[PDB]
């Protein structure tokens, strides 16, 4: 499987950096599945899951997130990261890492984006 | 102003044929339905046949197959052909123009006799 | 406040009031059937209809297959108490859902108010019930009482999904169309629904589901209830009024029976297929029929067969028909009140408008034919609710009509056998062998409802060429959500006609269903020899059936039609050899990744242009996808579009006949200034109406003859894209299953991810394709249809200008003081065109935003 | 609004046991027809057990005596004791507050309340 981290609570306009790496139980022979195209997804409660960004031959972003989120690879650390700037309330969701076109999914990391209530 | 003038009408022998005619003046007929009604004494006036501007027709069930309604838009005319007439067909027949007014012919007696 | 104010269970005991065995009008002698009075004037009979029609007693498939795209038979459906309980609850739930909308509240209230007229007597002073507008209600002790009735929902006949409104006729009166009205029997099932393809709403919902969507049975029931409304008010359009089609050419349907009554009832664009001349003729006809009702009420002096009084019964029908009544008691039809009532019954109560209140997905035109039958169950709240239907709030089914998507919400839909075989009704289209090279003919079967709708010229009528007489008196003449709310506010809910005591009828009520126009079978299997590949060949070439070997894409239409393992693509040669190449396990996921990219790049390509009037984008692959314009190449298509314009898309060039416009004859009033001036103003106003009428006529012609063509090309572009996705999927999948079940365990491949991505790319493609085809449709209207109109309108203007200027001169004596002002008015008004605004003639925010 | 907060869901082994509980905000709890529904991705909610205002119980066809639903009005809480868990019991277990609205229930309309659910996974 896949382990994900970086989630948390932030104000609108704030930043978070999500991070996804394979665990030891992700197969490594005869292939390393993680070298293939990886995408980040999100899903809020009662709503369908949707892709936020993917990184392979190309880098694709959900139109909502274009200009605000950055997906990147770190080979040294073996991760796929999602830098999220200019966060907005409606971004709130559980975010999941995914190897594209497979059944490999992370269990998710929670992202909450709210103003403190006055 | 709008006038409907009927012509034709019984006496007519049971089983016989007969045609009623009506010419409209003071309006163009085109785009407007027409119809024939009849009224026997003491009874309610009843639609007998309808004909719309494009030629499509409607009949009272009990005259279907015996009566034929027709019209001529250029001539501003309608006619009702009556075949195989029965005693139930006796009465006063009226032509109608279904316009924005009450447009009826004078009424013409048709009397079926044995 | 709820419409159904009581819980009904099929096994509930009878009470002879709202739960009872009943007998309805019948040709022979029918056995009592258990029924439920779910609201005043409205009963539900959960039985298969083997009763209303003596011929239709058998629930088996017919000898000759019915001529409809989708039919379904099962003689065992609705034979058990549990099924009948579920039927009753489904129907009841659908009434509450309809009632829960403002529009349905209105419609249902009109229905309850629309009691069939008491024109049973032949004496013209007597009111009397008509027998066949009643039922007999058996009491628990075995006696019976007779009751009046407006509406009955019953189970379907042999064909389970044939939903229709039936009615018992009269030997003299044509009750459904003479203003009287009659008790309506709707064959309906809440237990099945239709599936249809939609691709229009993709711009608003880019995440729209793949595959078939299910019709919300509330829409279907509302549709039949609309019919029942027309028929109860006796304003249904005779079914001998049909929108006839041309059936001769290779690309045209073999047959299509769609009634004017159906077009009216659908609303939207469909209703506008009917021109103004026919429209006004209907209205005037029904107005006079209502006048006859008022008149027979005025001469009614007695009532029989009830203790209810004469003034009460007269008032019942004053209310139904919204008659006026002066202080002496004389009833009349008010022109304005009639117009509003008729407008509400026929233009406010439409399927299209119900779809807006329900906010569901629905076919946008009758021409988007049903494609499948599904088994459903809407009684459990986890499946369907009164407020949200299938699209349950606060769930993943709430958005994008996901609840209606039979693939996403698959547990709610079981796809059943369509008893209309795929090529039960078809044409055989053959590209002559010599064309392909001699070599055999390339013959394919095309399902009837995949062919083009080509309306006969005779459907379109006008009196544009007639002259009219301008007078001092001459009379100078849309359906929004606000307008509907204004009509809503005129409704008094609570106030319904009473259930009155009538004298008992015969134990058996003798009844025969309204005589229907006999309909001919279409010719079937007609063969065409052709000198080109058609759209239909290019589309069939993109299909495949079940097979053992690996599919390969090819850029040759010919090769694909000859080889079951070869599928035509309009994609690039590069795409062809990439998908076709043997691909080892270690490169599989990157290979899949690339194909999706490529699929997306090819299907989302858009060319912009400055060279075509009212067309600013072009989708070039539409050319080779469907062989548009019989030019097999993208480059050929782009250039052909810029050269010939939107016409190259058309299967047929429409006839658009605008004659010399009739001349205005002005009446002279030679002794009266005001009247002479009013006459001149009237001529100007009538001229303004003439432009409007001409424009409105051309829009009608465009919608029915041109826009329907583009609509089908749009549907077929979606089928092509789906075909490409399925083929690419099948190949990718074949390649995967060639690997070791150790390579496969590492490559944890999920074909669902692949399908979802390709569907997304198909939606994005359809966004562009829809915008493009929208532009083409409007551009054809603007550049190829409307100009014929404006030329005729400018000739008319010029002619009218001369007439009015002459009129002023001939009456200069009478017009002393004003000659020069009236000249300016006439000259200014008739110098410049009345601009065409599409939004004045259609309310499609889609075709409007193009304009 | 009214909130439903479920607890007790987790990873269980076939034959294993689970106790679900759900607490409800507001003051209307004694009015509600409380229910437990199971839901798997791409599938509708399906009734597991519910309990009336008077405490009468009803179980889905597959329960077969294995679960017990109960309510404590004083704690505004409904419970589902589950024994002998099977792979087909796996899913998101969602509590539901429903009530009568004449001929219908609020659920039929449906403006009844649903929690986010507590996941049950079977090893």
């Amino acid at each position: 499987q896949l382990v994900e981290s970086g989630g948390g609570l932030v104000h609108p306009g704030g930043s978070l950096r999500l991070s996804c790496a394979p665990s030891a139980s992700l197969p490594s022979t005869p292939f390393n599945p993680f070298n293939n195209m990886v995408g980040w997804y999100r899903q809020a409660p009662g709503k369908q899951r949707e892709m936020v960004a993917s990184i392979g031959l190309r880098i694709n972003y959900a139109d909502s997130v274009k200009g605000r989120f950055t997906i990147s690879r770190d080979n040294a650390k073996n991760t796929v990261d999602l830098q999220m700037d200019s966060l907005r309330p409606e971004d709130s969701a559980t975010y999941y890492c995914h190897i594209e076109y497979t059944h490999y999914w992370g269990k998710g990391t929670l992202v909450t984006v709210s103003s403190e209530p006055k | 102003q709008v006038q409907l003038v009927e012509s034709g009408g019984g006496l007519v022998q049971v089983g016989g044929s007969l045609r009623l005619s009506c010419v409209v003046s003071g309006s163009d007929i085109s785009g407007i339905a027409m119809g024939w009604y009849r009224q026997a004494p003491g009874k309610r006036r009843e639609m007998v046949a309808d004909i719309f501007s494009g030629g499509s027709t409607d009949y009272a069930g009990s005259v279907k197959g015996r009566f034929t309604i027709s019209r001529d838009n250029a001539k501003k005319t309608s006619y009702l052909q009556m075949n195989n007439v029965k005693p139930e067909d006796t009465g006063v027949y009226y032509c109608r123009l279904y316009g924005s007014g009450d447009y009826w012919g004078q009424g013409t007696q048709v009397t079926v006799s044995s | 406040m709820p419409f159904v104010n009581k819980q009904f269970n099929y096994k509930d005991p009878v009470n002879g009031v709202d739960i009872a065995y009943i007998k309805i009008p019948n040709a022979g002698q029918m056995q009592p059937v258990k029924a439920f009075k779910i609201h005043n004037k409205i009963w539900v009979i959960p039985e298969r209809d083997t009763f209303t029609n003596p011929e239709e007693g058998d629930l088996n498939p017919p000898p000759e297959a019915k001529q409809v795209p989708v039919s379904y038979y099962d003689s065992t459906y609705l034979s058990t108490d549990n099924e009948k309980d579920n039927y009753l609850k489904g129907v009841t739930k659908l009434f509450e859902r309809i009632y829960s909308t403002d529009l349905g509240r209105m419609l249902l209230t009109s229905i309850v108010r629309g009691i069939p007229f008491w024109g049973g007597s032949t004496i013209d002073t007597e009111l009397k019930v008509i027998d066949t507008n009643c039922i007999n209600v058996i009491q628990p002790d075995g006696s019976y009482r007779s009751e009046e009735l407006n509406l009955v929902i019953i189970g379907p006949s042999a064909d389970i999904i044939q939903f229709e409104c039936k009615s018992f006729g009269h030997e003299v009166l044509n009750l459904t169309r003479n203003g009287y009205g009659s008790t309506q029997y709707i064959r309906f099932s809440p237990d099945f629904t239709f599936g249809f393809e939609e691709s229009l709403e993709v711009d608003t919902n880019p995440l729209l589901g793949a595959g078939k969507f299910a019709t919300d049975p509330a829409v279907t029931l509302a549709h039949q209830l609309i019919h029942a409304g027309h028929r109860l008010y006796g304003i249904a359009i005779n079914p001998n009024r049909v929108f006839k089609v041309n059936t001769n050419a290779y690309y045209e349907m073999s047959g299509l029976e769609v009634s004017f009554e159906e077009l009216r009832t659908f609303g939207g664009h469909d209703a506008k297929f009917i021109d103004s001349l026919q429209e006004n003729e209907f209205r005037l006809y029904y107005y006079n029929k209502f006048k006859d009702i008022a008149s027979t009420l005025n001469k009614a002096k007695s009532i029989v067969g009830t203790t209810a009084s004469l003034q009460y019964m007269k008032n019942v029908f004053k209310e139904k028909y919204l008659l006026s009544e002066d202080t002496s008691g004389k009833f009349s039809v008010d022109k304005l009140k009639f117009d509003k009532l008729y407008k509400m019954l026929t233009e406010i109560y439409t399927e299209d408008n119900f779809v807006k209140f329900f906010k569901v997905l629905n076919a946008k035109t009758f021409l988007n034919f049903d494609k499948a039958v599904f088994k459903i169950n809407i009684v459990p709240k986890v499946n369907y609710t009164i407020y949200d239907g299938f699209n349950l709030r606060n769930t993943n089914l709430a958005a994008n009509f996901n609840g209606q998507n039979t693939e996403i919400n698959n547990m709610n839909f079981t796809k059943l056998k369509n008893f209309t075989g795929l090529f039960e009704f078809y044409k055989l289209l053959c590209v002559r062998g010599i064309i392909t090279s001699a070599l055999n003919d390339l013959c394919i079967k095309v399902n009837n409802w995949d062919l083009f709708f080509s309306p006969s010229e005779d459907n379109f009528t006008n009196d544009l060429n007639k002259g009219e007489e301008i007078t001092s008196d001459t009379n100078i003449e849309n359906i929004s959500l606000d307008l509907i709310q204004q009509y809503y506010l005129t409704f008094n809910f609570d106030n319904e006609p009473e259930n009155i005591s009538i004298e008992n009828l015969s134990s058996d009520i003798i009844g025969q269903l309204e005589l229907m126009p006999n309909i001919e079978r279409f010719p079937n299997g007609k063969k065409y020899e052709l000198d080109k590949y058609t759209m239909f060949h290019y589309l069939r070439a993109q299909e495949f059936e079940h097979g053992k070997s690996r599919i390969a894409l090819t850029n040759s239409v010919n090769e694909a039609l000859l080889n079951p393992s070869r599928v035509y693509t309009f994609f690039s040669s590069d795409y062809v050899k990439k998908v076709n190449k043997a691909t080892e396990a270690a490169m599989f996921l990157g290979w899949v990744e690339q194909l999706v990219y490529d699929f997306t790049d090819e299907t989302s390509e858009v060319s912009t242009t400055d060279k075509i009037a009212d067309i600013t984008i072009i989708i070039p692959y539409i050319g080779p996808a469907l062989n548009i314009g019989n030019m097999l190449y993208k480059d050929d298509f782009v250039g052909a579009l810029i050269f010939s314009g939107a016409v190259i898309l058309l299967e047929f060039i429409p006839e658009i006949a605008i004659p010399v416009l009739g001349t205005f004859a002005l009446v002279s009033y030679i002794a009266n200034k005001v009247l002479t001036v009013q006459t001149i103003d009237n001529a100007l106003s009538k001229r303004n109406e003439k432009w409007d009428e001409v424009y409105k006529y051309i829009v009608t012609n465009w919608l029915a003859k041109v826009n329907t063509q583009i609509d089908l090309i749009r549907k077929k572009m979606k089928e092509a894209l789906e075909n490409q996705a399925e083929a690419t999927k099948a190949i990718i999948n074949y390649q995967y299953n060639q690997y070791t079940e150790e390579e496969k365990n590492n490559i944890n491949f999920n074909i669902d991810d692949l399908s979802s991505k390709l569907n997304e790319s198909i939606n994005k493609a359809m966004i562009n394709i829809n915008k493009f085809l929208n532009q083409c449709s409007v551009s054809y209207l603007m550049n190829s249809m409307i100009p014929y109109g404006v030329k005729r309108l400018e000739d008319f203007d010029a002619s009218l200008k001369d007439a009015l200027l002459k009129y002023i001169y001939d009456n200069r004596g009478t017009l002393i003081g004003q000659v020069d002002r009236l000249k300016d008015k006439v000259n200014n008004t008739l110098s410049t065109d009345i601009p065409f605004q599409l939004s004045k003639y259609v309310d499609n925010q889609r075709l409007l935003s193009t304009f | 609004q009214v909130q439903l907060v479920e607890s007790g869901g987790g990873l269980v082994q076939p034959g294993g046991s689970l106790r679900l509980s759900c607490v409800v905000s507001g003051s209307d709890f004694n009015t509600y027809i409380m229910g437990w529904y199971r839901q798997v991705p791409g599938k509708p909610r399906e009734l597991v057990a519910d309990i009336t205002t008077e405490g009468k119980t009803n179980y889905g066809g597959s329960v077969k005596g294995r679960f017990t639903i109960s309510r404590d009005n004083a704690k505004n809480t409904v419970y589902l004791q589950m024994f002998g868990l099977k792979p087909e019991d796996a899913g998101n277990y969602v509590c539901n507050a429903d009530w009568k609205m004449g001929a219908w229930t609020a659920g039929d309309y449906g403006i009844d309340y649903w929690g986010k659910g507590t996941l049950v996974t079977v090893s």
